[PDB]
RNA sequence: GGCUACGUAGCUCAGUUGGUAGAGCACAUCACUCAUAAUGAUGGGGUCACAGGUUCGAAUCCCGUCGUAGCCACCA
RNA sequence: GAAAGAAUUAAAUUAAUAUAAUGGUAUAACUGUGCGAUAAUUGUAACACAAACGAGUGAAACAAGUACGUAAGUAUGGCAUAAUGAACAAAUAACACUGAUUGUAAAGGUUAUUGAUAACGAAUAAAAGUUACGCUAGGGAAGGGUAAUAUAGCGAAAGAGUAGAUAUUGUAAGCUAUGUUUGCCACCUUCGACUCAACAUUUCCUCUUGGUUGUAAAAGCUAAGAAGGGUUUGACUGUUCGUCAAUUAAAAUGUUACGUGAGUUGGGUUAAAUACGAUGUGAAUCAGUAUGGUUCCUAUCUGCUGAAGGAAA
RNA sequence: AUAUAUUUUAGUAAUAGAUAAAAAUAUGUACAGUAAAAUUGUAAGGAAAACAAUAAUAACUUUCUC
RNA sequence: CAAUCUCUAAUUGGUAGUUUUGAUGGUCAUUAUCAGCAAAAGUAUCUGAAUAAGUCCAUAAAUAAAUAUAUAAAAUU
RNA sequence: AUAAUUGAGGUCCCGCAUGAAUGACGUAAUGAUACAACAACUGUCUCCCCUUUAAGCUAAGUGAAAUUGAAAUCGUAGUGA
RNA sequence: AAUAUUUAAAAUCAAAUAUAUAUAUAUUUGUUAAUAGAUAAUAUACGGAUCUUAAUAAUAAGAAUUAUUUAAUUCCUUGGAAUAUUAUAUUUUAAAAUAUAAAUACUGAAUAUCUAAAUAUUAUUAUUAUA
RNA sequence: UAGCCUUUAUAAAUAAUAAUUAUUAUAUAAUAUAUUAUAUAAAGAAUGGUACAGCAAUUAAUAUAUAUUAGGGAACUAGUUUUUUAAUAAUAUUAAAUCUCGAAAUAUUUAAUUAUAUAUAAUAAAGAGUCAGAUUAUGUGCGAUAAGGUAAAUAAUCUAAAGGGAAACAGCCCAGAUUAAGAUAUAAAGUUCCUAAUAAAUAAUAAGUGAAAUAAAUAUUAAAAU
């Protein structure tokens, strides 16, 4: 509903900024959670205005609507409101009015998921190549099994990753902080603080 | 055209005095708005939250115990003393005058009420 | 920072050199006219500008600052 | 087993903080309450932080006095970071320091206090415009870059096309090229006409060819090859352009310092004169209108057009 | 029971608690305490007036008791 | 009266000497807070601010609260 | 009006932003004023051609000028204050 | 063969290094290409020539592009050893055997060294005449 | 005026610059469950909140044949169910200049030790010049993730630096000219010729692709792996 234009009550202008090239080996948005099939950007990280965003959406509704209990999850939002100066004005004197939101998108990232009761996947993956026709980066069909993506030529299974409880990690190699806590807790400083 | 071309410059509030470093009485260790950092040991604090060396020392950064969740700021009377001093020991305290072994001066002294 | 002189009724204005709550004025009802209205008579509200003293007796004198614009000073 | 107390643990600083925002604050800096109303005191302040100077900030300690607290102690205004202004010249007090022959005085000094210089390190107590009649010293304290726009193309194809997205058409969004427009940048300080044109091809005509339920024919439409040859004369306007008239096989689009003023012109733009409308108190002024109105150059080199001499044939 | 005299009371006014998030003295000091939101209710009361209630007691001290 | 000399006042582009900030098409110039600021500190531009400041708060809730009532004392009665 | 007129004249009046001695309006005459039309004329032009004289050119004599860092001073593309 | 993805060393496998060590653990490395799209004005414009190899047939050429490498090739632990190569000499019948060498790729600055000269300073000397 | 530069000097002088040690844990050995030594591992005394990472709280975004709160319809005889409309909850998933509960490296930075002394700091007395900067790389603000643009941050060079390379070249890659000499090591860059210097190995390309200034989506044709 409002994916497309945030209702941020102190309405601001914002800083350019720059799109996270997620180094570390984010994962996050990069995978399927609501839908079967679904659409990931394949290249280098990205911004996508709200009208090309809308633009992809209609293209793939087109093909969800006929379905029954059709579906289509918009997974991210246009959260960075951009503002333009016109291409007449002189440059400094201030910085330009409101224009357009928009959405930083890393290379792995979901922007799109369907599941139709009767979807096939050729027309799923049809709608989704439409779909990447409207907008300015290269995408990607995923499908639930195909894994995720993490860099341009890198690729990555979540099912592989280590679990791990980090407080008995934490409890192992503890923090100075912690063991001062720890000592706090014990009878000859509890006793003694005199509070 | 209306630019929000205005603010006040930084105000330089950094450690100003580092652990195991040489203090002097009245030097400033710190200076903060708000105490980020508590007055420990032979150690006072001022109007802006500035702590500042009582006596000549070695300033020491520390936790507490008594104190958890509160980073201390005190300064050893030597090198040797882990500053977070143990409790029931006695207080390591400097006298830090001087005898008047000049006859004059300590009469001056003894006279002075 | 000091010094003035003015601020009655909803409107306009008296009154002022002390022993007064007065006047038309626009406003609502009767009156008169064929039927309006001009004209004739009904009444209307004032802490006599906030607020204290001297004469049994001051709206008027004296006397605190509200207020309105002045005036002086200081203006390096 | 029960009651009461002491409390501890968890959570919380999202409330509250005189006031912005940030940091801090429950051990509370927040809140209530007693006393008080004192420390919103007086002389010396080291040492630090910050820092060009001028200033600014924290502050141990020594001495005088005060308030609260059983005491320990705490208080030199406010939880902190804004809340401001130099000298000079005046003004008011206190000080007992100087007292221009001596004594008084005046006048100056010390100490405390006063009002502003917001263009806010404050030039004076006190200062706005105009010039196209202008003058001097200097500085540059279309080309180049860019490609938002513009022009052209490509991919995908919603949708028109009597039916069929792709004969022809092609929304909004996507990816490029160009440096032909309008901009932006600031390295770098004249429009049109005439004359002669050279180059490009993104081809207007002529030649070859693919597609065209939308190629029966004929006219077309669209696309590929193709720059050999060709691509206008008049009325109006300074105009390029545009409107129209009459033609043409066609009347293509650019580049060349938007080719070409040491080749011509000078209608536009342009200074001195003048008037009009508007603006201004005015001098005068204008993304206004109108009449008038100033540059010249024998060619040294390059280059090109012709013509000789010398030469190694 | 009634008369006079001399007095006394009635000026009728909130805090009764070291009060603790209604409003009020914004700097000192001493002592003490904890806010807010949300939720469940309740006369007019309704989304929005006020009041109530809404985390855990292991160990410790004292008291009574099987 | 008026004229002249000396003093004093009104008026003046009549006339003379000067001036017309730095940044911009009325707005910004001093101070504080955050971001920009890249985990010390500092850090700019006609950068973004729900930006904020030229302050505000004091002489006050007092007085009374132990020798007392007739008579007699004054070792507290 | 012209084959065709952003010019000229006539007329209309949302006069962006006319107006009465900063005069208002309509005429006769005048004007090397400015704009437009008709006639006549023409080398202005279609479209230039021929001719004449003075230069230009050559020989003799006399003899400048602005300019000039030094020059043994080609094209193209690229580069580069 | 057919259909549909992916173009990957994360997982997986293989190979290598390091810790106890015939194994385990940890780390490091290994996963497409071509063409079209393609484009303006003085003149082709990798700086220019030019570069993609070919038997017969050479004492002889065969990227001068892109990617990963080496300094002849292979094991052992920069070094040695073996292997063939190449060149040469000797001996024997243009070949065979023996042995010697080359294997340190090279160019390259006004860098560094060496080689000499100068000045200045520091520290040592020698000779000659604040010695 | 300070910053940066120069000259002359001063010491009860190393105060300067660089690094190490400093910590945590494990194993082994020796003393009294602790201490010391040895070895190994760990981005390893103190200060921090950027990258990264994250969705906690704040600010924002999405989904539920899930639950509650009411509303609009709807079927039988006001009660009831369904298809729902918003809010709130629950669960799952997401991001931000002024969010950071996790969190680097670089950084700031302290003592002693070692190494730099033909070297540094500090102080004293004196002289300046400079206050138009440029480019490259990285991280940003503005601009349009445009500019040989503009504004600052860090480093280098140019400025004021000749030499080799980058065709030519202020700012890029090497490297700092006291004067020569030219044997040896070389740097960056090169070794068919122009032009100083070359031979190999294994793959791929056939397009002159390309050969020192890499042009995109997309299309076609192959090639591997599943
Ligand atoms: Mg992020
Ligand atoms: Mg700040
Ligand atoms: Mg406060
Ligand atoms: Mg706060
Ligand atoms: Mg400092
Ligand atoms: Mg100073
Ligand atoms: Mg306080
Ligand atoms: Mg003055
Ligand atoms: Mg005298
Ligand atoms: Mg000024
Ligand atoms: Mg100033
Ligand atoms: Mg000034
Ligand atoms: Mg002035
Ligand atoms: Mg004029
Ligand atoms: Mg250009
Ligand atoms: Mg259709
Ligand atoms: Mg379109
Ligand atoms: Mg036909
Ligand atoms: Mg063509
Ligand atoms: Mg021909
Ligand atoms: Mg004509
Ligand atoms: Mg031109
Ligand atoms: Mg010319
Ligand atoms: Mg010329
Ligand atoms: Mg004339
Ligand atoms: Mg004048
Ligand atoms: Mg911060
Ligand atoms: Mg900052
Ligand atoms: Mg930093
Ligand atoms: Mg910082
Ligand atoms: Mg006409
Ligand atoms: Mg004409
Ligand atoms: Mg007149
Ligand atoms: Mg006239
Ligand atoms: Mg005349
Ligand atoms: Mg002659
Ligand atoms: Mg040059
Ligand atoms: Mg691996
Ligand atoms: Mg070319
Ligand atoms: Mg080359
Ligand atoms: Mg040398
Ligand atoms: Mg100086
Ligand atoms: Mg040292
Ligand atoms: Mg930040
Ligand atoms: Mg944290
Ligand atoms: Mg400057
Ligand atoms: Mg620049
Ligand atoms: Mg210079
Ligand atoms: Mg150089
Ligand atoms: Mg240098
Ligand atoms: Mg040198
Ligand atoms: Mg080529
Ligand atoms: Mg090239």
């Amino acid at each position: 509903k409002h994916e497309y234009a945030p209702r941020f009550k102190i309405v601001q202008k914002k800083q350019k900024g720059r799109v996270p090239v997620r180094t570390g080996g984010s994962i996050k948005g990069s995978t399927l959670q609501f839908g079967k099939y679904g659409l990931r950007l394949k290249s280098e990280g990205i911004r996508i205005s709200a009208q090309q965003l809308k633009e992809a959406d209609n293209a793939i509704m087109r093909y969800v609507r006929p379905l029954n209990n059709g579906h289509l999850w918009r997974r991210l939002c246009t959260n960075v409101a951009v503002c333009i100066k016109g291409n007449e004005t002189r440059m400094g004197k201030g910085k330009g009015g409101f224009d357009h939101w928009m959405v930083r998108v890393p290379t792995g990232k979901i922007l799109f998921e369907i599941n139709g009761d009767d979807l096939h996947e050729k027309v799923a993956r049809e709608a989704f190549r439409k779909a990447g026709t409207k907008l300015p980066g290269v995408y990607e069909f995923v499908s639930l099994d195909s894994l995720v993506r993490v860099g341009l030529h890198s690729f990555k299974n979540p099912k592989d990753d280590p679990v791990k409880n980090f407080y008995d990690e934490n409890a192992k190699k503890p923090s100075k902080k912690y063991l001062n806590i720890l000592k706090s807790q014990e009878p000859q400083y509890k006793l003694f603080r005199g509070r | 055209s209306r630019t929000s071309m205005k603010d006040s410059a930084g105000r330089r509030l950094g450690p100003k005095k580092y652990e195991g470093q040489d203090v002097s009485t009245g030097e400033i260790i710190m200076r903060q708005r708000g105490t980020k950092f508590y007055p420990g040991e032979n150690v006072g604090i001022g109007k802006d939250h500035s702590i500042f060396a009582l006596e000549p020392g070695v300033v020491r950064y520390y936790l507490d115990p008594f104190h958890p969740k509160r980073k201390f700021i005190g300064v050893a009377l030597r090198r040797d003393l882990k500053l977070p001093s143990p409790h029931f020991e006695p207080t390591v305290r400097r006298f830090g005058r001087f005898e008047l072994t000049n006859k004059r001066a300590a009469y001056k002294e003894e006279n002075s009420i």
